[PDB]
DNA sequence: CAGGCACGTGTCAGATATATACATCCGAT
DNA sequence: ATCGGATGTATATATCTGACACGTGCCTGGAGACTAGGGAGTAATCCCCTTGGCGGTTAAAACGCGGGGGACAGCGCGTACGTGCGTTTAAGCGGTGCTAGAGCTGTCTACGACCAATTGAGCGGCCTCGGCACCGGGATTCTCGAT
DNA sequence: ATCGAGAATCCCGGTGCCGAGGCCGCTCAATTGGTCGTAGACAGCTCTAGCACCGCTTAAACGCACGTACGCGCTGTCCCCCGCGTTTTAACCGCCAAGGGGATTACTCCCTAGTCT
């Protein structure tokens, strides 16, 4: 049986989420949870599609950028897997902590 | 040229709260310093509120969601809640 | 049916995607629950300015305009919708 | 002997009134008039005059002016304007004030002539007052008074015996003319703690013997109206005079009486007295003071010698009510 | 009362901050509420930073307010440092905070 | 009298409308008064923006074989640049995408 | 009622510069919304420097300072530089 | 006259104390030209600011107005000055 | 020979420069720079003092939390001294740069 | 418009802060 | 255990702040009913966009498992950075003198707000055909196990 | 240290599609032409403070010595995440109803403005 070796199946698709522009999170779930957050400070409340869409790309970039501080500070410390105290430093670093 | 400070009122507010102690006049300006960043902020917050809703003017309201947008939560409810008492104390009268 | 449990709706796929596209090459184990953790923190913050958006004009609805508000009041300034 | 003094600042509150709707200066420029009115000498200089404390430059500088030049400039500009002047001529109607005037200007009506021709555009005040302009400025003699008193004392008495309706103001002072009439009326089964058709059946036997002419307004405790005594068949018919009925309870319509007897000077002198003796006298009621200022319950009141008697003071008869 | 503070039962003035909102264009109609609501809040935020100040002013034998002390209360609480994270004081100075890592062998 | 008309951004030889940047400086709330010139500078600066990053876009378009801009173009040509990045650093795009950017570390040492 | 924006605009500049190229809906969208986000942020800068200023209106220079303190560098230049030809060409009637 | 260079006067002990009231032990010997060029470049970007605020006014001095409005122009708001 | 070990005397300092309030940068030589910066932009300039020592204060603060985020990234990297790589890191992560 | 008055600014007595001397008390060596 | 930096304790400056003194622009200056209209609060509708449900397909998620390459702990070293000391040199304080320009005030004067009257531009509706999405196969290229 | 098998991807061609762009019918906001109050441009005045210079005074900066300990290279252990295959599953698309909510009028109702003596 071909296998690829541990690390190639990384690039190639890096290079593909990297490319393209869909979204990457599927619609109902994050709809869901968007609409269970609201809940807790008013209930019963509505929301436009449009709303939910703009939740989710401006939510989706902001993750997509603190993986990207997480990966250089990974890189910064002598290393290739990125680990919780990578995302940590760069949230305390950013301001957000 | 009569500069406009809020020197008194800080220091009334600190006989208030703590009558056994003076502040300097580097910390009363730092105070002063405060309070016009704190206004401007709630001021052009209601401001952008009262210009997004196609409103005309500013009330009560217009100023009461800049506080709950801007404050966190503790001092934003505590704001809130001593901002209504005075105004409904300054209506029934 | 009150909602419960949906942060458990981004799967561990849809993190791996989101990485990728950040530009990790191998990702750790424990690194899911801190990701929902920033997430659920992230989603809560925008949607409690939103939702305090939307009720300084007596709506029941949350207007994407509401959302691209709240984003630019944290400093986002999101593009495209409105 | 300030005769010319006077009579040019009489205007310039009015157009502060009328026109800049001031009265921060209408009021400030009556007491100075009213006072350099009085003062038994004629001003030679501004300073002189601001002996009266309360003469800020505002007043020195205007009268220096008006006797260096006979005249004020501000007064002359403002004589010849023609929106100012067409505001203060239409404020003379009865019902017409700054605003409507204001108004009126603002769409062109200046005159009594387009007044008229805008019948459509008044209410029904001011339309009264559009059609008695001439009667309502005119003095009314005191013969004229006391027939027309005897006339509403008839009805009144007509209507019911346990009426009692006084005449006050400057007729009831002694004057030999008033501006218009104050009649005040009570009924004993009228108090402050007890009938909303008593004004009105003295109104519509007033209106069925052709006395009252017009209805301004009319309410349950005040009225306003026009009057106009009868011609005797040949003489020339008498002009439409302002009538007021106000109605009080029985145990206030005797403070009303002294409150609306006057004079103003009198009322406030008599005010005074009642502060510095502990009591507050007001046109409903008098109250005693405490030591904090605490007015008590007010105190019965059946007679104005009965008042007097509150404050420790003689009683005085209404032509010494002058001041 | 006379003033438009003392109705309200307030320190802070009513009219100056209405003049202020006039002048400031922020809107060309004002209503009256809203200044009496503003100087409650600044009124509020005003004792709550003095009341800090002086909780951290009296601890070192010091009775009188340093910028030290308005910098150490504002540091040491949690929603005041997020209301004024982005905000540097003159003569604040930094907390006291050595990292564990830093901190010598234990010997 | 009423002599024929030509709009202030045709006078100005603008594409942008002059008229509309002036009635919604007016009607913003931003001043007391508002100035004669400001609008056409302004206008003018949103114009100049605009062409530069059209531009842009439309090489990036053509480069990646299209006729037709879309927000994958405009994200591209904003990140590419350096002085239009700095301007729109805090500015997220819908539908942008990233630009392809892997760490050297990671390729294949081999 | 009625949404004014600046496609027919944007879509005229476009023409003028690439002859031969299109634009999608969601591009033109993003287009006018960067472009009411300038506007609102060299508007406000002006608005702010007319209030440090004692001033009581806005004029080109007030919006020329703005563009020179936001846009960075050559930007800026050509930003001011291509205003100040404008001016000059509606000043000439 | 005309300053040649005042970069190297923000000496080595600056830089130390500096550090250490950041809270370091250990400094290594590039650190001090690296925060060198760092404060020069922000003390550039302030002083552009700064001075065009000042040329705004057709002002030739500089007072600390218009330093700190270029200060919170960046969002590093200061107090105690106005 | 009464020598410290190498390290106690940092934290010795550490604390003073902690506890105190003092700008630790000479006024002279900043006001030179400040200057040699300022008529770079437009010659003959003239500043008042406080705008000096506003801008020696807003550059001290900021210098003191580049090297507090230079500490943290050098911690995190498992080591005690700072590098100019650190501070490279610190400020990318912050945005300032890039 | 005329008063009434809360702030703005200036001045000096003085609580409060700071610096300066010695006796204990605790981390490196 | 000794000894240089942290602690207290007492004292002597010293000094910057609070209680008076005087001026100066703000700040608010009668009331009791009787007309007359206004934003809006609720009653009453009108689409219609979002909510909810049910069923069918299937791309995607969950789960198992064999590695193999990366995370990580321990060792050795050598050189880069710490602390200390004598010396210099430039910061800091205190005068001394000078004038460039910040701040204020008076005078108009062009400039922008504001209001009729007019009309051409941009928005809404309604086609329509072509750039592009999608699918399929061939050609080209990238990757890993051995010869 | 390339051949070759195996897999991933680009390219060319064919097909259909739905929305980008153009045209028409407008409504109303932009434009012209006037008036009129005033924001500030331009001169004149002070007089504050920033700048330049000099003379001590001494504390910080610096060059150099010397020890030592910490970053870094290296090596060996092991463990856990990735690539691949197999088995669910709920995401998504298709249709339906439906129902309350944003956008309208519409009567009136306490609130606010005018007035007046």
């Amino acid at each position: 049986p071909h296998r690829y070796r541990p690390g190639t199946v990384a690039l190639r698709e890096i290079r593909r989420y990297q490319k393209s522009t869909e979204l990457l999170i599927r619609k109902l779930p994050f709809q869901r949870l968007v609409r269970e957050i609201a809940q807790d400070f008013k209930t019963d409340l509505r929301f436009q599609s449009s709303a939910v869409m703009a939740l989710q790309e401006a939510s989706e970039a902001y993750l997509v950028g603190l993986f990207e501080d997480t990966n250089l500070a990974a890189i910064h410390a002598k290393r290739v897997t990125i680990m919780p105290k990578d995302i940590q430093l760069a949230r305390r670093i950013r301001g957000e902590r | 040229s009569r500069k406009e400070s809020y020197s008194v009122y800080v220091y009334k507010v600190l006989k208030q709260v703590h009558p056994d102690t003076g502040i300097s006049s580097k910390a009363m300006g730092i105070m002063n310093s405060f309070v016009n960043d704190i206004f401007e902020r709630i001021a052009g917050e209601a401001s952008r509120l009262a210009h997004y809703n196609k409103r005309s003017t500013i009330t009560s309201r217009e100023i009461q969601t800049a506080v709950r947008l801007l404050l966190p939560g503790e001092l934003a409810k505590h704001a809130v809640s001593e901002g209504t008492k005075a105004v409904t104390k300054y209506t029934s009268s | 049916k009150v909602l419960r449990d949906n942060i458990q709706g981004i799967t561990k796929p849809a993190i791996r995607r989101l990485a990728r596209r950040g530009g990790v090459k191998r990702i750790s184990g424990l690194i899911y629950e801190e990701t929902r953790g920033v997430l659920k923190v992230f989603l809560e913050n925008v949607i409690r300015d939103a939702v305090t958006y939307t009720e300084h004009a007596k709506r029941k609805t949350v207007t994407a305009m509401d959302v691209v508000y709240a984003l630019k009041r944290q400093g986002r300034t999101l593009y495209g919708f409105g | 002997l300030n005769g010319g003094i006077t009579d040019m600042l009489t205007e310039l509150a009015n157009f502060e009134k009328n026109v800049s709707q001031a009265i921060h200066k209408y009021n400030a420029y009556r007491k100075a008039a009213s006072v350099i009115a009085k003062y038994p000498h004629k001003i030679k200089s501004g300073a002189e005059a601001k002996k009266l404390p309360g003469v800020g430059t505002k007043i020195a500088e205007k009268i220096d002016e008006f006797l260096a030049t006979g005249k004020l400039r501000k007064l002359e500009k403002i004589r010849q304007d023609d929106t100012s002047s067409s505001i203060n001529f239409l404020t003379r109607v009865s019902g017409i004030g700054p605003s409507a005037a204001r108004k009126f200007v603002d769409e062109g009506i200046k005159t009594l002539e387009d007044l008229r021709k805008n019948e459509d555009k008044l209410n029904h005040h001011q339309r009264i007052g559009l059609k008695y302009f001439g009667d309502f400025e005119k003095r009314i003699p005191r013969e004229e008074m006391l027939q027309m008193q005897d006339i509403v004392l008839n009805e009144v008495k007509k209507v019911d015996s346990e009426y009692i309706a006084t005449v006050c103001g400057s007729f009831r002072r002694g004057a030999e003319s008033s501006g218009d009439m104050d009649v005040l009326l009570t009924h004993p089964s009228f108090t402050s703690e007890s009938q909303p058709k008593l004004l009105h059946q003295v109104v519509e036997q007033l209106q069925k013997v052709h006395f009252i002419t017009d209805t301004l307004s009319k309410g349950e405790t005040k009225f306003m109206g026009v009057c106009q005594l009868p011609s005797k068949n040949d003489e020339k018919e008498y002009p439409h005079r302002r009538i007021d009925i106000r109605l009080i309870p029985k145990d206030q319509y005797y403070c009303g009486v002294l409150y609306f007897t006057g004079s103003d000077i009198f009322n406030k002198n008599m005010r005074a007295h009642a502060l510095e003796k502990g009591f507050t006298i007001n046109e409903y009621t008098i109250r005693p003071l405490g030591v904090t200022g605490v007015a008590g319950e007010p105190l019965p009141v059946d007679s104005e010698k009965d008042i007097f008697d509150y404050i420790q003071w003689k009683y005085r008869e209404p032509k010494d009510r002058s001041e | 009362a006379k003033t438009r503070s003392s109705r309200a039962g307030l320190q802070f003035p009513v009219g100056r901050v209405h003049r202020l909102l006039r002048k400031g264009n922020y809107a060309e109609r004002v209503g009256a509420g809203a200044p009496v609501y503003l100087a409650a809040v600044l009124e509020y935020l005003t004792a709550e930073i003095l009341e800090l100040a002086g909780n951290a002013a009296r601890d070192n034998k010091k009775t009188r307010i340093i910028p030290r002390h308005l910098q150490l209360a504002i540091r040491n609480d949690e929603e005041l440092n997020k209301l004024l994270g982005k905000v540097t004081i003159a003569q604040g100075g930094v907390l006291p905070n050595i990292q564990a890592v830093l901190l010598p062998k234990k010997t």
